[PDB]
């Protein structure tokens, strides 16, 4: 059950991550770091806000901040080295 | 109701309440000295009211114990690892040794 | 004449001929009933004040809200390559 | 349910011919965990108050 | 690593020691496998509870009521602790 | 013969193997080979190679 909780918080973040990927590719037309970072100083802040909010929500899931730290303590049900 | 003061059912009951109170002390308290102090105080609180004969006051006292035990519940009780609420319960279950029943006449 | 089937027809039992395999399931009798019920719920479903709540929610309100969202936001956003100060909308 | 009792299916804590509720998928062990310490309303009070 | 195993004699040695350290016992040299708790050793109906709680902490167990109230003998407790693979 | 062979193969859990020299076959336990299914010669030699041909062709049409 802890495994299911961990992987379903993962997808609760990954969904927004794909939303960010879809937005990055609508805006910049690409996904690679070089182009996106050579241009990001020209594109509307509302668009970067939408992008970074989604990527951050994914990072909130994996990095287990207060909203989605549920899985982390449950993930101790495995072996210690894990 | 009729909770008789000198019968086996009340004995089972009060023994369970005493076990529960001791485990609650052991879970709440960290140090050992204070655990023994609280244990002795509880045994005193029990022996003080082992003598009652009226069923009414007896049952009122049992209700007060129920409320007290509900009021000092512990959310993360100490339990052994290899027993149900523990970290090592059904870790490596020896699989039941069973023989291959067959389902089809041509396939393994 | 007594009207009965022809005696030239020689009849016999139906042997599908499967090899009767051993019992690899232990039927439980209550799980099966729970499944029969959850499977044929449709033939007993009745309209009441909760069924009606769920039905009208999921078949009136949410579809209507999603459609209002769509038919407002139809040709609105268009923000491929947009830049600072430029509007992302095509309308007001 | 008491874990120390001997059930046929010790993991799910179910006996063989035990009747099932219509919403048993919510009330088995694979279902989400219940918490018995705080009643959920006071829990919501405490979470949002913090 | 943890190369350790339990034995009926060892469980008996630990249980009698646990009972020899108990002040509310009648007196020593009544304690044996055939010792009763309420009759021989002379214990209340709560000292039996304290003794069972003590056997739990000693051998690392969790003995419920329906298995505890039936312990009215030391050999019974020995056979019980021998009937838990995790008896430490 | 099909029915007898297979009912015995399941029940006894043996196959009948006549060894080289003695003209007397009996049920035996050896099953590590010498048994093939009727669907292998078709698939592994007509389907799979055609799938591999399909892969090669998709790659070199790309
Ligand atoms: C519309 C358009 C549609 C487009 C479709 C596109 C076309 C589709 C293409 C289909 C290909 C089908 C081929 C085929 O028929 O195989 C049949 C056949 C079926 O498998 P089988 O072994 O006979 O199954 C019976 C059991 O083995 C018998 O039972 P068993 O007892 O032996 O059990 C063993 C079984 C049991 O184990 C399991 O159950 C495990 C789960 C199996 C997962 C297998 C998935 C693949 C895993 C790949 C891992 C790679 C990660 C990276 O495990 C396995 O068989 C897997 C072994 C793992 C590989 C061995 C490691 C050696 C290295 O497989 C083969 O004979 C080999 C095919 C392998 C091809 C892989 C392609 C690799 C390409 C190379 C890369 C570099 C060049 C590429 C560019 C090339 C340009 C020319
Ligand atoms: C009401 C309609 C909803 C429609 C939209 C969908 C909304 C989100 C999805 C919720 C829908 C219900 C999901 C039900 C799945 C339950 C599956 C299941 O049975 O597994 C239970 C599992 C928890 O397992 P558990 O029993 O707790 O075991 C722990 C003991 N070791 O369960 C889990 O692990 C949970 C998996 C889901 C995790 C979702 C976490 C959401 C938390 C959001 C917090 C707010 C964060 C801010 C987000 C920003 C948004 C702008
Ligand atoms: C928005 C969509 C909402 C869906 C509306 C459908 C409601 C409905 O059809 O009602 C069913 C009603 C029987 O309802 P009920 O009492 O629950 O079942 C009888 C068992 N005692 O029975 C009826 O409604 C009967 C209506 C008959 C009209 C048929 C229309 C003519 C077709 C040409
Ligand atoms: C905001 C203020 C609220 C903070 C939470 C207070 C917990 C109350 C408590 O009494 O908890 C005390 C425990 C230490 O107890 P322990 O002996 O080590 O073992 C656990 C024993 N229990 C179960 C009986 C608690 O936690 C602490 O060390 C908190 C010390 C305060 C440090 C602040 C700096
Ligand atoms: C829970 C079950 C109960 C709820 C069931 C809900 C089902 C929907 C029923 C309500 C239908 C109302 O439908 C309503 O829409 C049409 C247009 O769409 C309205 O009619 C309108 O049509 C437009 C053309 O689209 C005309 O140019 C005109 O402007 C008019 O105002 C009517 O005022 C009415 O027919």
């Amino acid at each position: 059950k802890s495994a299911l909780s961990a992987v379903l918080m993962n997808r609760f973040g990954d969904a927004f991550f794909v939303l960010g990927l879809c937005v990055i590719a609508y805006v910049f037309g690409t996904l690679n770091y070089s182009t996106i970072f050579a241009t990001a100083y020209l594109i509307n802040t509302d668009l970067l806000v939408l992008i970074m909010l989604a990527l951050f929500i994914a990072a909130m899931a994996k990095s287990a901040q207060f909203g989605l730290h549920n899985w982390l303590t449950l993930a101790m049900e495995g072996p210690t080295p894990v | 109701s009729h909770p008789v003061p000198f019968s086996a059912a009340n004995k089972k009951l009060v023994t369970s309440m005493y076990r529960q109170s001791l485990k609650l002390a052991r879970n709440w308290i960290s140090n050992r000295q204070l655990f023994r102090q609280k244990a002795v105080e509880i045994r005193h609180k029990f022996d003080q009211n082992a003598q009652i004969s009226n069923p009414r006051l007896l049952a009122r006292t049992l209700d007060e114990t129920r409320a007290h035990l509900y009021e000092f519940r512990h959310p993360d009780p100490i339990v052994p690892p290899s027993f149900p609420g523990g970290t090592k319960y059904e870790r490596n279950v020896p699989p039941r040794m069973e023989k291959i029943m067959q389902h089809n006449l041509y396939e393994p | 004449v007594e009207l009965k089937p022809s005696s030239a027809i020689q009849r016999g039992p139906l042997n599908k001929g499967g090899w009767d395999a051993p019992h690899a399931l232990h039927n439980d009798g209550a799980i099966d009933r729970y499944a029969h019920w959850r499977t044929f719920y449709q033939e007993r479903f009745k309209y009441t004040r909760a069924t009606g709540k769920s039905t009208l929610i999921f078949l009136v309100a949410f579809p209507a809200l999603i459609g209002y969202v769509a038919y407002q936001s139809e040709g609105l956003f268009e923000f491929a390559g947009k830049r600072r100060g430029e509007s992302v909308t095509t309308r007001g | 349910k008491n874990p120390y009792k001997k059930y046929d299916d010790q993991q799910d804590r179910r006996n063989l011919e035990e009747p099932l509720s219509v919403n048993d998928d919510l009330y088995d062990m694979w279902s989400p965990d219940r918490f018995t310490h705080f009643k959920n309303q006071d829990a919501l009070k405490y979470f949002i108050g913090f | 690593s943890s190369a350790h195993v339990l034995t009926k004699d060892m469980i008996q040695e630990r249980i009698v020691a646990l009972l020899e350290s108990f002040d509310k016992v009648n007196d020593a040299k009544n304690i044996t496998a055939t010792a009763n708790l309420t009759s021989d050793l002379g214990l209340d109906s709560l000292d039996v509870v304290e003794v069972v709680m003590a056997i739990e902490e000693e051998f690392g167990l969790e003995i419920p009521d329906h298995d505890a109230d039936e312990i009215k003998t030391v050999q019974q407790a020995i056979d019980y602790v021998s009937a838990q693979p995790a008896a430490v | 013969l099909k029915d007898y062979y297979y009912n015995g193969r399941r029940i006894l859990d043996k196959i009948p193997v006549k060894d080289k020299q003695t003209g007397k076959v009996t049920w035996e336990i050896k099953r590590e080979g010498a048994e093939k299914e009727d669907w292998v010669n078709q698939m592994y030699f007509l389907y799979a190679p055609s799938l591999i041909l399909l892969l090669i062709v998709m790659v070199y049409k790309s």
